[PDB]
């Protein structure tokens, strides 16, 4: 009674989900990534700061 | 800045396990194949029984 | 700082695929005794057959 495919069946939708937000969203995060700490100064905080 | 950090860190394991679709496809195929097995074998069981 | 990139973009899938080991191995024993029911029927078939 192990009814694990349930649980497979619950791992085929995140890992799908996955793989269509990495098809979404791929460029925009490879884009990001390079680049990602200007996100921690913004413009007039880098006056304030 | 935190948002962008978190989503870096689970896009990877996104990545990581994006792969695991289709060994899951034919894992999640033979597992209900053999659950069909089981039920079959449970309802020859009951079936013999009485 | 390269390796260090690589590093912790390791991180991320060193750690989930770390977490899959347990419920790998109930399927390695499975499989395992599928294999040994496989040699069994084998044997079984080629001793009959001769």
């Amino acid at each position: 009674l192990i009814d694990r495919v349930e649980e497979v069946r619950e791992e085929m939708d995140e890992a799908q989900e996955a793989a269509r937000f990495l098809q979404q969203h791929g460029s925009a995060l490879t884009k990001l990534e390079p680049m990602v700490a200007v996100l921690q100064s913004d413009p007039q905080q880098h006056e304030q700061l | 800045w935190q948002s962008a950090r978190e989503l870096l860190r689970d896009w990877p394991s996104q990545r990581h396990l994006a792969d695991r679709v289709q060994p899951l496809r034919m894992r999640l195929s033979e597992l209900e194949q053999r659950l069909n097995n089981q039920q079959n074998a449970e309802r020859l069981l009951s079936e013999f029984c009485k």
